[PDB]
C-alpha cells in the first residue's frame, strides 16, 4: 500500500524479552468480552482473575462516586469526567 | 536385534538349532527370524554389484520405475494405521487354527530331522495372529481377511525354510 | 542479568476495624475536617 | 445478596443447605442411575435412606468419621455443583460438610427425641473424608493450577517415617512470676509475647517457651511409590512424599497397595538451615485426607498378621478398614455356593479364564491362596501355613500370565525377576533420605512381600549367592539380618511362587528330573509343589488351545466361571473364619503316604527323593483343602487330595522310578 511501517521482526528478533511484555500489554489493551458466562465447571485460576477484575471495578467506581461526591469546585463535563478518570486512575 | 552363527559363518553341515547360538525360549519370543545366508550365484552378484555401483555413482536409488516413498510420509502413513484396530471373524479363525495344528504337526515330524528350526509354540500362533493384524492395519481396514492370514504364513515360511532349503 | 523485583498491594478485605488513635484514621478525619467545614455558610477551608 | 469467599464460588449457607438436603435425601438408586445400573436397582437396599442410616450407626457406635463418594455428590441434582467446589476447594468445602455433619447429628437427636445426650454431640468433633473423587491422573502430569485440589493416586507404600509432633499450641512461662499462658498456632506461626500478660509483672523477653508443658500432634510422611494407570511414552515410576495427620497416622504399613485421596499441596524450602532465605522452585507433596485399603479385585490382608495393629488400629479410633464388610446375603451366597458338589473344579476354573486348562496347576495356585492355617505355639514358636510352590516347565505354558494373575489377586505381593534382584534388594537395604539427608532403612522384596505371594519369574537365572537368601524365607518365614545398621529377625511370611526352566530351555526326556529342574536339593526340598509342565502336541488339545487363544480377538474388549469379585470375598472369608485341625484318621493316611513314599525313594541324584518337608507340605496342602470346603477338621479325603496333587504336579505316575525319566507319548495325556 505504500505506506511507511517499521522493521517489527528484526526488532522482535533482537529484543524477544521486552517484546513478549509489550504484545501482552497491546494484548491486554484490547480483549474481547467473554460471550459464555462463568460457571462451576471453570478453572480456579477463571474464577480468580475474574474476581480480580470485578474487584477493580468496583475500586474504580467506589473512588469516583466517592471523588464526585466531594464536588470541590462545585462546577465542560468532558474535561471534568476525563480529569477525574485520570485522579481516579492513579489514586 | 542382529546376530551371527556361532563360527561366524553359516554351515549346512550343523542343523539351523546347532548353529543358532539362541535358548529355545528367547528364539520362541522372536516372532520371526530371518536367516540371511550368503550363497555366492552369478546372476545375483551381477544384479547387487551394478545396485551397490549405481547408489556410489549417482548418490541415489538406480530403480527409477518408482518413486521410494519419503519418511516422513511413511511415518505419517504408518501412524495413520496404528489408529485402526481390525478384529478377526469366523472364518480367518478356523484358518488360523488349522494352520496352526499343520505347523504343530510339522513341528513334530522335522524335530527329529537335521532340518529342524526349533519347536512349533502358541508364541507362534500368536506371532501369525499380530502379523495378519498388522497386515490388516496397513491396508487401513478394520477387519482381517484371508489373504492376510496367506501373507503372514508366507513370511512365516520364507523366514527360515524356504532360503536354509537352497 | 535481572532486574528488581517488585512489591504491590492492592485493598481486598475489611481487616480489623479501625481505631481512632490510628493513624490513617486521623488523617481521614482531618481529610474530613477539611472538607465538610463551615464557618456560617461557606467551606472556607477547601477555598482557602 | 449472596456472599462468596475471596478466592472462591463458595456460599457457606448455599454450600451448607444443599449438602443438609444431601445427606437428609440421598438414595443409593440414584447412584445406580447415574452409574447406567438401572437393572442392578433393588428394593431393601436403595429405597432406605443412606447417609441418615450413616450417620445413626456413626452414634450408635460413637465413632466421628464419615466416609463420603464424591460419585453421589455427582448423583444428586442439587449437589452436582457442589462436587465441583468439593474438587477445586476442599479446605473451606470439608469445613462446611463436618459443620452440616456436626448440625445433622444435632437435628437427627432433637426431631426424633432420642435419649442420647446433646453434650457428647457438641463436645465431639465430626470430620467427613471425601474419597473417590475422579480418575487417578499421575502426578507428573498434574499443573501448578492443580495446587490445593483433591487428587486420586494409588500406590504402594515403601516406608514411613517415625511419628513426628507438630506444634499445635505453645506454652510460655515467665522467668520472674511463673505466670503460664498458652497461645494457639495461626497458619503456622506462633506470636511469642514480648512482654508478660500480667498488670504485677510486665518484664520485656521475661516469657520462655517450655517445650514439654506444650501440646503436640501427630505427623507422619509416607514415601509411596505410585502406579498410576497411564504411563507415559519413556517415563520411570517415582516416589511421592506424603503427609498423613492425627488418626490416620501408622496406618499404612510399608508394602501395601493403597488408594490415597488428598489435596495437593506445594510449599517452599529454605536453601539453609542458618538462613530463612527460601528457594524459588516449590516441593510438592499431598495432604492426605482418606486412604482406602480395600479393593475387590483383589484379597484381603492376612487377619492374622496385623493381629496387634487392628487393637492399635481399635485403640487410636482411625477407622480405616483393612478388610471388607460381609453382609449376610453375600454371606448366605458363600454358603451356598460352598455346598456345590463341583466346588473344587469351580473354585479352580474360576482363577484364569483367559489361561486355558492347566487345571492342577491352577489347584495348586488356589490351595496357596488359601494357604494352611496359622498354629503359633505358647511356649514361643510358630508354624506358618504358606505354600511354596514352583512352576518348571517348557516355554510358553501361560506360567508368566500364572504369575501375573497372583500378583494382582494377592494384596501385598512383589513381582521380580531373576537376575534383575539381588541379595540386598531382596532383603533390606540403607537409603539416603531426600527431605532430611538421613540414612533410613529401607525394605527389600521379601519384607514387602510378607503377608502376601512373593513372584519370582525366571528362577532358574536367578544367582546362587542370591537365591541362598531365600533358605530361611521358605523354611521358617523371617529373614535374620546382621549387618553394619541392622541387627535384628524380621517376619517374612511371603508364600514363594517361583517359575522356571530347564537347562537347555526345554525338556528333555532323556536327561532326569532332578537335572532337568537343576536346583540343589536345600532349595528343591522347601517347595511344597513343583509343577513340571510339560508341551505335549496332540490334535485336539492344540485345537482348543488355537480356538481358545482366537476367540480373544474375535471382539475388542473380551463353562461357568465366579467373578473376581466374589472369589476374593470367598478366599479372604476362608482364610479369616476357617482354622481346620488335624485328625486322627488323617494322621494315618498322612503316616501312611509319607511312609510309602520314603520306602518308594529307596529305588536306585537322578530321582526326588522324599523328604520331611514334603510331610510338611502334605499337611499345609490338607489343611488348605479342608479350609477351601469352609470345614473346620481336615479328613481323610483332603490328605488323599493332597497326596494326589503332589504326585500329579510331579507327574509321578508318568515318571519310571529306576531311570526317572519321563516318557511323553505312553502315559502322558494332553
Ligand atoms: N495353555 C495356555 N493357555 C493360555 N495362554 C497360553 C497358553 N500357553 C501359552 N499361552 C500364551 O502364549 C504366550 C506365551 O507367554 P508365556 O506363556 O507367559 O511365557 P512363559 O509361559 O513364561 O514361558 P517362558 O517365558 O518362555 S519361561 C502368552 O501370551 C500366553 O498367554
Ligand atoms: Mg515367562
Ligand atoms: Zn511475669
Amino acid at each position: 500500500q505504500g505506506t511507511q511501517a517499521d522493521d517489527l521482526v528484526s526488532a522482535i528478533q533482537q529484543n524477544a524479552n521486552h517484546f513478549t511484555e509489550l504484545f501482552c500489554r497491546a494484548i491486554d489493551n484490547n480483549m474481547p468480552l467473554p460471550t459464555k458466562e462463568i460457571d462451576y465447571k471453570d478453572d480456579v485460576l477463571d474464577v480468580i482473575l475474574n474476581q480480580r477484575r470485578l474487584r477493580n471495578e468496583r475500586m474504580l467506581s467506589d473512588r469516583t462516586n466517592e471523588i464526585r461526591s466531594e464536588n470541590l469546585m462545585d462546577t465542560p463535563p468532558s474535561s471534568m469526567n476525563d480529569a477525574l478518570r485520570e485522579v481516579v486512575e492513579d489514586e | 536385534a542382529a546376530a551371527n552363527p556361532l563360527y561366524g559363518r553359516y554351515n549346512p553341515r550343523l542343523s539351523p538349532l546347532d548353529n543358532i547360538n539362541l535358548p529355545a525360549a528367547l528364539l520362541s519370543r522372536f516372532d520371526i527370524l530371518f536367516l540371511m545366508l550368503d550363497i555366492p550365484s552369478r546372476d545375483d552378484d551381477e544384479k547387487l554389484a551394478e545396485h551397490v555401483t549405481y547408489v556410489h555413482m549417482h548418490n541415489k536409488q538406480p530403480d527409477l520405475d518408482f518413486t521410494p516413498v519419503e519418511p516422513s510420509k511413511m511415518r505419517e502413513y504408518i501412524a495413520y494405521a496404528k489408529t485402526k484396530r481390525p478384529v478377526m471373524s469366523e472364518a480367518v479363525n478356523d484358518y488360523v487354527v488349522q494352520a496352526y495344528i499343520r505347523l504343530r504337526q510339522d513341528s513334530k515330524r522335522e524335530m527329529d530331522s537335521k532340518f529342524s528350526f526349533g519347536q512349533a509354540t502358541p508364541r507362534t500362533l500368536l506371532g501369525i495372529i499380530r502379523l495378519s493384524q498388522a497386515l490388516a492395519k496397513l491396508r487401513l481396514a478394520d477387519m482381517v481377511d484371508i489373504d492376510d492370514v496367506e501373507e503372514a504364513l508366507r513370511l512365516v515360511r520364507v523366514s527360515k525354510e524356504s532360503l536354509y532349503q537352497e | 542479568s535481572f532486574d528488581r523485583p517488585e512489591i504491590y498491594s492492592a485493598p481486598v478485605l475489611q481487616g480489623e476495624s479501625p481505631n481512632d488513635d490510628d493513624n490513617t484514621e486521623i488523617i481521614k478525619s482531618f481529610k474530613n475536617f477539611i472538607l465538610e467545614f463551615r464557618l456560617d455558610s461557606q467551606f472556607i477551608y477547601r477555598d482557602q | 445478596p449472596l456472599r462468596i469467599i475471596w478466592g472462591t464460588n463458595v456460599s457457606i449457607q448455599e454450600c451448607t443447605t444443599n449438602f443438609r438436603n444431601f445427606l437428609m435425601s440421598f438414595k443409593y438408586k440414584f447412584r445406580k442411575i447415574l452409574d447406567e445400573r438401572e437393572e442392578f436397582i433393588n428394593n431393601t437396599t436403595d429405597e432406605e435412606l443412606y447417609y441418615i442410616k450413616q450417620l445413626n450407626e456413626m452414634r450408635e457406635l460413637g465413632t466421628s468419621n464419615l466416609n463420603l463418594d464424591a460419585r453421589n455428590l455427582l448423583a444428586y441434582k442439587q449437589t452436582e455443583d457442589l462436587y465441583h467446589q468439593l474438587l477445586n476447594y476442599p479446605q473451606e468445602v470439608i469445613s462446611i460438610m463436618d459443620q452440616t455433619i456436626k448440625d445433622c447429628m444435632v437435628s437427627l437427636i432433637v426431631d426424633n427425641n432420642l435419649d442420647y445426650d446433646l453434650d457428647e454431640i457438641e463436645t465431639k468433633f465430626y470430620k467427613v473424608r471425601p474419597y473417590n473423587v475422579g480418575s487417578c491422573k499421575g502426578m507428573r502430569e498434574l499443573n501448578p493450577n492443580d495446587i490445593d485440589k483433591l487428587i486420586n493416586l494409588k500406590g504402594l507404600v515403601l516406608r514411613s517415617t517415625p511419628v513426628i509432633p507438630d506444634m499445635k499450641v505453645a506454652f510460655f512461662k515467665c522467668n520472674v512470676c511463673d505466670h503460664t499462658m498458652a497461645v494457639e498456632i495461626d497458619r503456622g506461626v506462633i506470636q511469642e509475647p514480648a512482654r508478660c500478660e500480667r498488670i504485677d509483672c510486665n518484664e520485656p523477653n521475661s516469657m520462655s517457651l517450655i517445650h514439654n508443658r506444650c501440646s503436640f500432634a501427630d505427623k507422619q510422611v509416607i514415601k509411596l511409590q505410585e502406579t498410576p494407570d497411564f504411563v507415559p511414552d519413556g517415563q520411570t515410576p517415582h516416589s511421592i512424599s506424603l503427609c498423613v495427620y492425627d488418626e490416620l497416622v501408622d496406618s499404612c504399613r510399608a508394602g501395601d497397595r493403597i488408594e490415597v485421596t488428598g489435596t495437593f499441596r506445594s510449599i517452599p524450602i529454605r536453601a539453609n538451615s542458618r538462613q530463612r532465605v527460601l528457594k524459588s522452585l516449590y516441593k510438592t507433596y499431598v495432604d492426605v485426607v482418606h486412604v482406602k485399603k480395600v479393593s475387590d479385585k483383589r484379597l484381603d490382608v492376612d487377619t492374622s498378621t496385623i493381629e496387634q495393629e487392628l487393637m492399635q488400629n481399635k485403640v487410636d479410633h482411625n477407622e480405616v478398614e483393612e478388610v471388607r464388610q460381609i453382609t449376610d446375603q453375600d454371606l448366605a451366597k458363600i454358603r451356598e455356593v460352598a455346598a456345590r458338589e463341583d466346588l473344587y473344579s469351580l473354585l479352580a476354573r474360576s482363577i484364569a479364564p483367559s489361561i486355558y486348562e492347566l487345571e492342577d496347576v491352577k489347584k495348586g495356585i488356589l490351595l496357596q491362596l488359601f494357604g494352611g492355617t496359622n498354629k503359633t505355639f505358647t511356649k514361643g514358636g510358630r508354624y506358618r501355613g504358606d505354600i511354596n510352590i514352583l512352576l518348571c516347565g517348557d516355554p510358553s505354558t501361560s506360567k508368566s500370565q500364572i504369575l501375573q494373575y497372583v500378583h494382582k489377586i494377592t494384596p501385598r505381593g512383589v513381582y521380580t525377576s531373576g537376575k534383575g534382584s539381588s541379595a540386598v534388594g531382596l532383603t533390606a537395604y540403607i537409603t539416603r533420605d531426600v527431605d532430611t539427608k538421613q540414612l533410613v532403612l529401607e525394605s527389600g522384596a521379601l519384607v514387602l512381600s510378607d503377608g502376601g505371594v512373593c513372584c519370582i519369574d525366571e528362577f532358574d537365572k536367578m544367582s546362587d549367592s542370591t537365591r541362598s537368601v531365600l533358605h530361611e524365607v521358605m523354611e521358617q518365614q523371617t529373614i535374620s539380618i546382621a549387618k553394619a545398621g541392622i541387627i535384628t529377625t524380621l517376619n517374612a511370611r511371603s508364600s514363594i511362587l517361583a517359575s522356571a526352566n530347564p537347562i537347555g530351555s526345554r525338556y528333555n526326556p532323556n536327561l532326569p528330573v532332578t537335572e532337568n529342574i537343576d536346583l540343589p536339593p536345600p532349595l528343591l526340598s522347601r517347595f511344597d509343589l513343583v509343577y513340571l509342565v510339560l508341551d505335549k502336541v496332540d490334535e485336539k488339545n492344540d485345537r482348543e488351545l488355537a480356538k481358545h487363544l482366537t476367540n480373544l480377538y474375535l471382539e475388542d474388549k473380551p463353562d461357568d466361571v465366579l467373578p473376581v469379585e466374589f472369589l476374593t470375598m470367598y478366599i479372604s472369608y476362608a482364610k479369616e473364619h476357617i482354622h481346620p485341625i488335624i485328625t486322627e484318621a488323617a494322621k494315618t493316611e498322612l503316616v501312611r503316604a509319607y511312609v510309602g513314599m520314603r520306602k518308594m525313594g529307596d529305588d536306585s541324584e537322578k530321582r526326588i527323593t522324599a523328604t520331611t518337608r514334603q510331610l510338611e507340605s502334605m499337611i499345609r496342602l490338607a489343611e488348605a483343602h479342608a479350609k477351601m470346603k469352609l470345614k473346620n477338621v481336615v479328613e481323610l479325603e483332603d490328605v488323599q487330595e493332597a497326596v494326589r496333587l503332589i504326585r500329579s504336579a510331579i507327574k509321578d505316575y508318568a515318571t519310571d522310578p529306576k531311570t526317572g525319566k519321563i516318557d511323553m507319548n505312553l502315559v502322558q495325556t494332553g
